[PDB]
């Protein structure tokens, strides 16, 4: 399994046309707000 | 690093804006003589640099 190549399916927005959005910033799913740590509610934006 | 390019009295002005991607750059210059704000007139500014740099900016300092 090639797990080098990543794409986001999380983000709060869609994106702009033409658009190459490199954020790594934690995705907030729930309410309470993620301080930079993963976990419930709170997951990586990239998947392998 | 994706790009690298090297090429009062007067009056510079420039238009900054970046639409799609697309950073497009107005200027024009004259000579003047006021020292207290921008003399009235009217002129026009022409584009220059057109530079895809596909970077978000929300904000701008100045250097001197
Ligand atoms: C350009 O960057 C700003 C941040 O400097 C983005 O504004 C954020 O937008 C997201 C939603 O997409 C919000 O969750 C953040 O709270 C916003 N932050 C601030 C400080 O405004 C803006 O959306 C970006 N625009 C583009 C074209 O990507």
């Amino acid at each position: 399994g090639n797990y080098n190549y990543l794409y986001r399916l999380f983000r709060k927005s869609n994106l702009k046309p033409f658009e190459r959005d490199i954020s790594t910033e934690i995705y907030q799913a729930g309410s309470t707000p993620c301080n930079g740590v993963e976990g419930f509610n709170c997951y990586f934006p990239l998947q392998s | 690093c994706t790009f690298e390019y090297v090429s009062f009295k007067n009056l510079r002005e420039f238009v900054f804006k970046n639409i799609d991607g697309y950073f497009k750059i107005y200027s024009k210059h004259t000579p003047i003589n006021l020292v207290r704000d921008l003399p009235q007139g009217f002129s026009a500014l022409e584009p220059l640099v057109d530079l895809p740099i596909g970077i978000n900016i929300t904000r701008f300092q100045t250097l001197l």
